[PDB]
């Protein structure tokens, strides 16, 4: 997919 | 001090919980004959006295934590007092003996069960706790802490100087165990007393701060971990308390994350540490510069630390496009630099972030190279106010690296263009396409590694998404002839990865991807009939494809590509490509997928009908259950309880496609209506463990009843839904569905038409709406010392309309049950959200000379409403006062001319914040002069006239032009147009007849120059117009 930023 | 049967019977009992028979035995026994108003005393004492005294680890230790659960729901309050005293002193002997650990910790936790506000007085427990506070027995002290942190309000019980030394010396223990007690039993007192006896302990946090630093001597990393936790939890409370000793515990929690011989724990907590306080004290941090600075220092080393101990990559080139589960403190920096920047803005961090970036984009160490992509990455968002405009210099830094000979660099800066795109959009697209795509594109060569030709794809995902066909256009080719290349790859995630970025670039490029059809539908296809994930990214890029060339193109290859999508559906990442395929051609084709129906239904039916999967469950069992990111576990009414949340999801997941399929294909879907209004919608409503599928099946309704409506059943559903919605109200707990059903309301309304509701309904709604309105006054008077809702706003919004809706179909009726509410009314209008929202209903009541019983109530705030600093209290106040001169001209009079003035005055006022108040003030004094038409002390109307053109407010724009079209001759006469070209043209609201008949009072010549002023776009209009 995509470029992102997680977030856990 | 039992009867010796007794004993033995439970003794036996007791014995056989720890095969299937003799247990099966003791449990019947135990729930059906012992826990009941007979038995429950005796059996509290037996278990306290084997808990106490009992020899056996095991027998002990079940009783304890027996005896506790069951303390609980006898309750302990119903039990005889000579009882009480028995257990309680059996309880405190057995704590003071000698026993092991964990049974100690057990008969704390008994304990505390016997300590309530209403029970007698146990002063031998104080003294108890007092004494073994002072023990040379670590678990005798860690255990005393236990019970201070299980009942904290002990703690306000015990004289103020002896607690405070009792946690100075509990923070300064040689115990470890006993230092993480005490400072958990410290930080339970915030948590659980009112903040007015929060300042009793608060003055000992310095001694709690100021033995930090010992643990580092030691070299005891670990339990540092877990009070870092414990100070979190503080953080979150208390933020203020810090304040004295704030760099303090920043340059701590520096000193720790620089330290990297220490294990992660210490380090993550103290990032998290630091990172919590912008959450929950921006204005602190921010009048600090160094928090910035420290926080932006450690997230950067943090972020380094990558494929350590293997500097070319290898690991990292030969595996897949997910993250490497190992790198965790790099995980946890980005994480924290983006949260801190999410709450402190560019404003504060841009300058200390950039005073780092512009050295390690320069570094010989490749890891620094990379830290600063992924560092801008994180921050881009939260620093965009600034960071917007800098757009050039970005770019500049970055894209230079793009040919880093580190691949590991190249992905990084791959990487911040994606991000970018995202976060600057569309800002971005407009202005960078020429630097971003061919920088890009660039990567994208077979030359280049599998893991930076995927991250320059999917940077591309992220640039295309905003990016208009026009800006894509001349760059296309390029890009699908390298995409083709990526699409031949050996590894399954280069392929994965080409599919999607094309699929996304096909979107985009709409109508202009059509001369591409032609060479990437076969390729597809082929693909397609030969590796699951492979086959659904395919899918998915073909009907993206279709969606954008449109059906008449899409029809060369609909046929075969449906004959694919059956074989794969009826042959679970892949479930899901296929459902959003199908609803992607259902978009596509029109009409014409009505063949469809009964392939594509059926398993969404299935899935839609999930029910609530709920294990009622025991507190042991609840950790590990929560371990399965499907899973879920919470305490609702003193249970606790199992929820299989992924499928709940699903269930919704399926019901917004039910739902969509509903909304397109309108009529045609009618024949689905009742069963999935009667099977899903409704019994939807009554998911209290998952609020999504209660808002789900909310948003179903109106939609399915407008299906059956297009094509007396109608009713029936209708009633049934409205009466569950109507109920929801009343029992639902959360503010944000509430909501949904009030809209959902509203909406079943609109399709159903007029007198869609009956009486009964109409009360059990008042009802509703009046304990809503109950709640969200509770809740809004509770908003420091110690401390630095829209959710809200939101709700009220709602609830107007709803109210306003239900007037409308009873067609004034509701007026009666809407007298019953009037006191919480009342309430609201004399805090600017509540006024603003019962002014909006007052408005809807003078809608429908009957509010008399009224005028006197609200007028003196209503006139004072008027000339509030608040914009949105001045539109709804004159919306009202213009009402009132509409449909009551009479019984208010003695006010509409007084106030008449103040309206010209609220008028001057024409800025987009208050254009909207000033043309509901507008329309207010257009609305006195028809009532009252010859009866006026006239400058009036010439003032009223300077306030045209109503180009915002649609129902005020309205009126305007109404009596505009009841000022002549003169040389008005353009203005006079110009007042309703602009009201046209900005689409705000006959009049143009009573225009033409100015414009005959004037010769040839004189009546066209009036346009002159006009563009040819407008003139076009115009033209079409008269």
């Amino acid at each position: 997919f995509k470029v992102s930023k997680n977030s856990t | 001090a039992l009867p010796e049967e007794v004993n033995r019977t439970l003794l036996q009992i007791v014995q056989a919980f720890a095969d299937n028979q003799i247990r099966s035995v003791a449990e019947k026994a135990l729930s059906e004959e012992w826990i009941t108003e007979n038995n429950i005393e005796y059996l509290l004492t037996f278990l306290a006295e084997q808990a106490a005294f009992s020899q056996d680890t095991t027998v002990a230790a079940l009783s304890a934590v027996l005896f506790r659960k069951l303390a609980l729901k006898a309750p302990i309050t119903h039990i005889r007092k000579e009882v009480l005293a028995q257990i309680r002193s059996s309880l405190l002997k057995g704590f003071l003996s000698e026993r092991a650990d964990s049974i100690r910790h057990k008969l704390s936790d008994a304990i505390a069960e016997c300590v309530q506000d209403d029970l007698p007085a146990w002063p031998e427990l104080l003294q108890a706790l007092i004494e073994s506070l002072k023990s040379g027995n670590p678990n005798f002290r860690e255990s005393s802490f236990r019970i201070l942190t299980t009942v904290p309000y002990l703690i306000t019980a015990v004289d103020i100087n002896s607690i405070l030394p009792i946690f100075q010396s509990g923070f300064t223990d040689a115990s470890d165990n006993v230092k993480i007690a005490a400072v958990t039993a410290f930080v339970g007192y915030f948590k659980q007393l009112p903040k007015s006896e929060w300042s009793k302990l608060g003055i000992l946090l310095p001694s709690l701060l100021n033995s930090l630093p010992r643990f580092l001597d030691d070299g005891k990393d670990d339990a540092l971990a877990s009070v870092f936790e414990s100070l979190i939890e503080l953080v979150e409370l208390a933020p203020k308390l810090f304040k004295d000793m704030f760099d303090q515990i920043i340059q701590f929690t520096d000193m720790v994350i620089k330290n990297k011989d220490l294990e992660p724990p210490a380090r993550t907590t103290a990032l998290e540490l630091l990172t919590v306080f912008s959450e929950n004290a921006p204005q602190m941090c921010k009048s600090n510069q160094n928090y910035g600075q420290t926080l932006v220092m450690v997230t950067l080393i943090m972020m380094t630390e990558v494929s350590i101990d293997d500097d070319d990559a290898a690991e990292w080139i030969e595996s897949d496009d997910t993250d490497d589960e190992e790198e965790v403190t790099y995980d946890h920096a980005r994480q924290a630099l983006d949260r801190v920047a999410l709450k402190l803005g560019g404003e504060y961090l841009a300058a200390p972030l950039f005073q780092y970036l512009q050295q390690m984009i320069t570094s010989t160490e490749w890891r620094e190279r990379f830290a600063a992509m992924m560092a801008l990455s994180s921050a881009a968002e939260g620093c965009a106010d600034v960071l917007i405009g800098e757009i050039p210099k970005i770019l500049d830094m970055v894209i230079p690296l793009i040919n880093d000979p580190h691949p590991r660099v190249q992905y990084g800066c791959c990487n911040v263009l994606g991000q970018i795109s995202t976060d600057f959009s569309p800002f971005i697209q407009r202005t960078a396409h020429d630097r971003i795509l061919p920088a890009l594109i660039s990567k994208l060569t077979s030359e280049c590694t599998s893991r930076v030709q995927t991250h320059a794809a999917a940077a591309l995902v992220n640039f295309s998404e905003f990016a208009s066909k026009d800006i894509l256009e001349p760059y296309l080719d390029s890009l699908l002839t390298n995409l083709l290349v990526l699409l031949q790859s050996n590894k399954l995630y280069v392929q994965e990865q080409a599919l999607t970025t094309i699929a996304f670039i096909a979107e985009a490029a709409k109508n202009k991807f059509i001369k591409y059809y032609d060479t990437l539908m076969p390729l597809l296809l082929n693909v397609l009939k030969v590796n699951s994930v492979l086959k659904g990214k395919c899918m998915e890029c073909a009907t993206l494809i279709g969606f954008a060339v449109g059906k008449e193109k899409f029809h060369e290859h609909s046929q075969e590509l449906i004959s694919i999508l059956v074989a794969l559906q009826n042959s679970d990442a892949l479930r899901s490509y296929l459902e959003q395929s199908w609803s992607r051609i259902c978009r596509i084709l029109g009409d014409d997928f009505v063949p469809l129906l009964p392939i594509v239904i059926p398993p969404l039916l299935i899935t839609a009908k999930a029910t609530q999967d709920v294990g009622l469950i025991e507190e042991e069992e609840a950790a590990n259950f929560q371990q399965y990111p499907d899973w879920d576990v919470v305490q609702v009414q003193g249970k606790h309880i199992a929820i299989h949340t992924s499928v709940l999801d699903d269930k919704v997941s399926a019901m917004e496609l039910l739902q969509s399929y509903a909304t397109l294909l309108r009529g045609q879907f009618a024949v689905y209506v009742k069963e999935v209004m009667e099977e899903i919608a409704l019994p939807s409503l009554d998911f209290y463990l998952h609020d999504g599928v209660r808002a789900a099946g909310a948003t179903l309704i109106p939609i399915l009843l407008s299906c059956l409506l297009a094509a007396e059943e109608l009713v029936l559903l209708w009633h049934k839904a409205s009466s569950k919605l109507i109920g929801g109200l009343m029992s639902e707990p959360m503010p944000e569905i509430t909501q949904v059903y009030h809209n959902s309301l509203v909406n079943g309304i609109k399709v159903m038409g007029d007198n869609c509701l009956s009486e009964d309904q109409l009360a059990a709604f008042t009802k509703g709406v009046s304990a809503n309105l109950t709640d969200t006054y509770e809740r809004m008077q509770d908003r420091d010392e110690y401390n630095e809702d829209f959710t809200d706003e939101d709700l009220l919004d709602e609830i107007n309309k709803s109210i306003a809706a239900v007037l409308k179909t009873t067609n004034g009726h509701y007026l009666k049950n809407l007298e019953n509410i009037w006191p919480m009314i009342n309430t609201f209008l004399l805090e600017p959200i509540l006024v603003i929202f019962a002014l909006v209903v007052i408005g809807d009541l003078i809608q429908y000379e009957q509010t008399a019983s009224m005028k006197n109530a609200f007028i003196p705030k209503v006139t004072e409403c008027l000339i509030s600093p608040d914009a949105r209290i001045r539109q709804a106040a004159s919306y009202i006062i213009g009402v009132c001169a509409q449909y009551a001209p009479s019984t208010y009079a003695d006010v509409c001319i007084p106030t008449l003035d103040t309206l010209v005055q609220i008028v001057d006022s024409k800025l987009e914040e208050n254009r909207s108040s000033t043309e509901n003030a507008s329309a207010a004094i257009a609305k006195i002069l028809y009532a009252y038409n010859s009866n006026i002390p006239d400058t009036y109307t010439a003032n009223w006239f300077k306030t045209l053109p109503t180009i915002t407010d649609k129902e005020a724009a309205s009126f305007n032009y109404q009596f505009l079209s009841q000022v002549c001759a003169q040389s008005n006469i353009s203005a006079v147009v110009d007042s309703v070209i602009q009201a046209l043209n900005e689409r705000s609201l006959t009049v143009i007849s009573s225009v033409k008949k100015l414009l005959g009072f004037l010769p040839s010549s004189d009546a066209m120059a009036i346009f002159n002023r006009y563009p040819a776009d407008i003139m076009e209009k115009v033209h079409k117009w008269f």
